[PDB]
C-alpha cells in the first residue's frame, strides 16, 4: 500500500522529505484531476475542542470534495467530556468505534499523541495541539511556497511574530530542514522567540539560522516572507507585554523587495499585515489558505486509500 | 561494615548524595526484601560513595539503564547464591517512562491516564529529555524539579 | 409494511418483546450485510438540546452509513427557542415540514411525547428525555447482552448506581421484564434508588428482584453487570450528600467473577469503572458503544422503510 | 557488632515501612556521616524491623517526641565510644509544634504565618491530638496521615 | 486588681467558674447603675471580617454607653488585607500600636488565638470565630438564664438545631459544664451533631446528656429550650441536604411546658421559631439580646480597668 496509507499525522518531526514530497506531488495531481467519489463511503470526524475557521473549514470541504462523511463537533461545550466530565481516552476510544478517520484539534499540547493510543487502527490527523505542531498546515504552505518559488531547497526564508507558541512555525521550520541550503531570519521579540529545541536541530544540520530586529534588515535578501499573529490565548500575563504585533508590515517596505517574493501568513492576521499590501504583488495569504484544499484532499486519500492515485 | 549477601542485586558505587534519591526514585523500598543500605561510605576512589543491596531481587536491562541518569559510574552486581555471577553497567536509556513529569504545564500527560515517557538525549553539558506528548525538550536538571 | 415503519420511537414501555426482537434481527443482518443506499433521498433532524458524544455521533454515523442528510443542533444556544424564546410545539411543527425523521435529546421528560404530538406523521425517536427514557440505548445493550451472554432471557442482571435519575436503567429494566426468568439485583444508595413504578412493573410480572450493599456480594452469582454514572446534572442540592460513586468497582473484585460476565456502562465512566477493569476480559463498554452503530441503524432503516430488510 | 560506631545514635525496632520515612523526616541524609539502614530485617516478636545507625550524631527533643508518635515501639540508643551510654525507649509529650498539619480545612494555621502546635490525649483508644487554633481535636490516624 | 484585667477572651475552656460568675455580677451592677464615662479616654477595634447585626452593634453600644471610642470595619472588602493582599497578623499587628483592645469577628476557626500573637500588650476579645467559639454570647446567655431560673446549678437545658457549625453551643455547653448538677438534651439532624469533643468532656466530669427527635418529647422537663439556626454559610455540600430547620418550634408545642420555661435563641432565626411563639410568656430571645448590653460592658470594664468599685 502507499507510504502513508493508515498512517496518523500528528508531528512534522515524524515525516521524512519523502512523505512530504508524496503529499505534493498528489495534491498537484488532485488540483488538475478531481477524484469525486474517492472516499465515497468514508465517514470522518471533524473534533475541533479549540477554535477554527481556515483548519475546520478547508477540512470538511476536502472531504466533501472526495465523497465522504463528516460528523462532529465544533466546540466542547456540550460533548460529555464537556458536560459530564469524561477523560479524551474515552471520547477518543468511543469515536473510533464509529468513524474512519479522526481530525482532532486541541488546546493541550499532545492531545493527538494521547488520541492516536487510543484510536485503535484509525488514524488521527492533527489540526493542531496547543502550540506544539500543524502538520496540515505546513503541507499548504510547503504547496504554496514551492507554487510560488518554483523550489522548495535553497531559500531565504524569514519567519516574524511569535515563534515561541507559534505552532505554524514549528511545524514549517522542521519541514523545511529537510530540503537543502535553506536560509532562516528568524524575528520576534525575546519573550516569544523560537524555540531552543528548534535551534539545535538546526545547529546539528549545520542550517544557516539569525536573529534580526527588522523586516528592512531581511527584506531584500528574503524569498518567502513568513508572517505569524501573537498567541494571545497563549501567553502568560507576564507576557502581556507584547500581544500587539511588534514588527507590523506596509506596501511601503515592499519598496525594496525581490521580485519573485511573496509574503506568506497562516492566518488570522490581526494589526501585524497592514490591508494596503493586500494590493500588492507580493500579498499571496489568501492563495495560500485556497491551496488549503487540495493538500489536505492529497492527505486524506493518501492515509484512506491504499492505491496512490496516479 | 554492611553485609553478607546469599543472591540479587548490590548497586555498588553510587555517588554519595545519590543513594536515598534513588531509593526514592525508582520505588525500591516498596519491597519485603531486606535491603541494606550504606551512606557515606569511604571509597578512596571517590571519597564517599553510598551502596545499596537488596536481596533476592535483580534489575533488568532497562532498569539499570534509568540510574545512569542519576549513576553512570554505579556498578550493578549480580549476585547468584555469594557467586558475582553479573557486573552490569548502565548506558542512557533510550527513554525514561512513568518516573517524571513533564515541565509543560499545558501538557496532555497532567490531565490524561497515561504513563509519562522521555526520549532522553545527551545534549552538550548535561542529558536533554523530550517529552514524548507535548515534545519540548527540557534540560535533564530542570526535569528533577522544584 | 413491517411492524415499526413511521412508528415513533418514545418508551421501552410502548415496544414488544416482538418489536426488540425484530431490531436485534435486523441489527444482526445488518452488522453482516451493510446497506449503503438504504435511505439514501432522506433527510434526519437531530435535535440535541441536551449534551452528547455517543448519541448524537452514533446516530449521525448510522444515518450517514445508510445513504442519508443530516441537519440540526448540537445546542439550543442559537436557536429561536434559544433566544427569540419558541415553544418546543413550534420549533417541532416547523421542523416537521423539512425531514423525515426527528431525533431529539432533551432536558425535560415528556420531550419526545409532546413532540409527537406536533410532528404530524414524521416519527420522533427519543435520544433521552431528561431521566425517564433512553430507547435507543438500550436497543444496543440488548443487542450486545445476547452477543455476549447467548440469551435476553434468564439471565443475573445486576444494576449498580444512580438508578432514580438513570434514563438507561429504566428503559433497561422494562426492556428486560419481558424476556424470562431474568434476575435483578438493584445496588444504588437510598437517595437515589430504582423508581417504585418500576419495582411494582416487576412485582406485578413475578419478577426476582432484590436490594443490595456490596459488588461482591453479587460477583459470583451475576452474567451482565450494569453501571451507572451520578447524574449529576439532575441532582437536587440536598441530593449532593452523593456525587460520588458509592459504588467505585476496580479490577481486583474482578476475582470471584463468573467466566462468562461481562461489564456493561453506558457512558461517560467518571470515577465509578477504574481503569485497570479496561484490561480485564470482562471489561466491554467500549464494545456496547461500537454496537450503538448497528441498533442505530436497523432501527432507521425500519421506520423509514416499509420492506424489512431482508 | 551487628554494625558498630563509636559515638552516635543507633534506632532499632523500627516498624517496616517507617525507617524510611523516618529517614526522610528527620532528614538524615543532610548529614556527611556514615550510615547504616537496615530495611525490613526481622524482630523475633514482630516479625521484620527496620534499624538505622546514625554514627556520630546523636537525636533532639523534637525528633524524638515525633519518633514516639511514629514509632512508640523504636529504642534509642545512646553510644558513646561503643558503650551503649544509654537506651531509652519514648514517653509521649504534651504538645508537637510545627510539624503535624491541622485536618480542619478552615483552620486559620494554613493561611497564616504560624508553626502549628498540638495538644495530645492519649485516649485508651489511640493518641487524640488537638490544634492551638481551632480547638478541633483529632485521632492521632486523621492526623499523622500520610 | 482584677482577675480578668488584661485577659483575651477567647474560648470559653480558658475562663473559669469564677470569672463568669464575676462577669455576671458586675453586669447586674452596671445594669443597676450606670457607668456613663469609665471607659473615657479608651479607643477600641470593632474588627468584623464577618457579618454581624447583634454582636458588633451591641459591642458598640455597649463602648459608648461606658464613655469609649470606636475605631474599625465591617468587612475586610475595605481593607489592605482584603485588597492589597496583607495577613492577618500584619492586620493585628499594626491595628495593635493603634487602639487598647481589640474585638473581631472572623470566618477561620482559630483567628482570634492567632491575633493574640501579634497584639502584643492589647487584649484581644472574640467575637466569634468561625464554628468555633463564642464566648461573648454565653456570657450574656448565662446572665438571661440566672435572670430567669435564679440559678445556674441544675437545669434541664434542652439545646436544639445545628449543633456541628453552633459556635454559641459550644460555648455554652462549656460554660454550663462548669456549674453543678446540670442536665443536657441535645436535638440535632444527627449530619448536624455536636462535636465528640465536647461529649468526651461532659462524660469525663460526669454530667447527663441525651439525644432525642423530638422536641415534644422533652418540653415537659425543662427549664432552657435553647433554639439555634442551621448555619448554611458554613455548610458543606454533603450537607445541603439539612439546611432547612428539623425541628421547628410553634406556640402550641409549648403547651406542656414549665411555667418558668424560657425559650432561648442567639438569632438570626430563619423558619425554625415560628412567629406565634412571640407572643407567648416563654419567649425571650430579644430579652436575652438586650441582656448583650450589660454583659458586654461588664466584661470590657473588667478587662480594661484594674479594680472596680461598683
Ligand atoms: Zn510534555
Ligand atoms: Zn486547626
Amino acid at each position: 500500500a502507499n507510504p502513508l496509507y493508515q498512517k496518523h499525522i500528528i508531528s512534522i518531526n515524524d515525516l521524512s522529505r519523502d512523505d512530504l514530497n508524496l503529499v505534493l506531488a498528489t495534491a498537484a495531481k488532485l488540483k488538475a484531476n478531481p477524484q469525486p467519489e474517492l472516499l465515497k463511503h468514508k465517514v470522518i470526524a471533524s473534533c475541533f475542542f479549540e477554535a477554527s475557521t481556515r483548519t475546520r473549514l478547508s477540512f470538511q470541504t476536502s472531504m466533501h470534495r472526495l465523497g465522504a462523511s463528516v460528523v462532529g463537533f465544533s466546540d466542547s461545550a456540550n460533548t460529555s467530556l464537556g458536560k459530564k466530565g469524561e477523560t479524551l481516552a474515552d471520547t477518543i476510544s468511543v469515536i473510533s468505534t464509529y468513524v474512519d478517520a479522526i481530525v482532532m484539534r486541541h488546546p493541550q499540547e499532545g492531545a493527538a499523541r494521547l488520541a492516536t493510543e487510543f484510536s485503535g487502527n484509525v488514524p488521527v490527523l492533527n489540526a493542531g495541539d496547543g502550540s506544539n505542531q500543524h502538520p496540515t498546515q505546513t503541507l499548504l504552505d510547503l504547496f504554496t511556497i514551492q507554487q510560488t518559488e518554483g523550489r522548495l531547497d535553497n531559500l531565504h526564508v524569514a519567519m516574524v511574530g511569535d515563534l515561541k507558541y507559534g505552532r505554524t512555525v514549528h511545524s514549517l521550520t522542521q519541514a523545511l530542514a529537510k530540503f537543502d541550503g535553506n536560509r532562516f531570519y528568524f524575528i520576534a521579540p525575546d519573550a516569544l522567540a523560537m524555540p531552543e529545541y528548534i535551534l539545535d536541530m538546526l545547529d546539528e544540520k549545520g542550517i544557516a539560522w539569525s536573529l534580526h530586529s527588522s523586516i528592512e534588515e531581511v527584506m531584500a535578501e528574503v524569498d518567502i516572507l513568513y508572517m505569524t499573529r501573537v498567541q494571545k490565548e497563549r501567553l502568560d500575563p507576564s507576557e502581556y507585554a507584547n500581544v500587539k504585533a511588534q514588527f507590523v508590515l506596509r506596501a511601503s517596505d515592499l519598496h525594496n523587495a525581490k521580485a519573485n517574493m511573496k509574503v506568506l501568513h497562516p492566518l488570522p492576521r490581526v494589526d501585524e499585515i497592514a490591508t494596503d499590501v493586500d494590493k500588492t504583488p507580493h500579498a499571496w495569504y489568501f492563495q495560500q489558505a485556497g491551496n488549503g484544499i487540495f493538500a489536505r484532499q492529497a492527505l486524506l486519500a493518501l492515509v484512506l486509500n491504499r492505491d496512490l492515485v496516479l | 561494615g554492611v553485609e553478607a549477601i546469599k543472591r540479587g542485586t548490590v548497586i555498588d558505587h553510587i555517588p554519595a548524595q545519590i543513594g536515598f534519591k534513588l531509593l526514592s526514585l525508582f520505588k525500591l523500598t516498596e519491597t519485603d526484601q531486606r535491603i541494606t543500605i550504606g551512606l557515606n561510605l569511604p571509597s578512596g576512589e571517590m571519597g564517599r560513595k553510598d551502596l545499596i543491596k537488596i536481596e533476592n531481587t535483580f534489575l533488568s536491562e532497562d532498569q539499570v539503564d534509568q540510574l545512569a541518569l542519576y549513576a553512570p559510574q554505579a556498578t550493578v552486581n549480580r549476585i547468584d547464591n555469594y557467586e558475582v555471577v553479573g557486573k552490569s553497567r548502565p548506558s542512557l536509556p533510550e527513554r525514561i517512562d512513568n518516573v517524571l513529569v513533564c515541565p509543560n504545564s499545558n501538557c496532555i500527560s497532567h490531565a490524561e491516564p497515561v504513563s509519562s515517557s522521555f526520549a532522553v538525549r545527551k545534549r552538550a553539558n548535561d542529558i536533554a529529555l523530550k517529552c514524548k506528548y507535548c515534545e519540548k525538550e527540557f534540560s535533564h536538571n530542570v526535569v528533577l524539579a522544584n
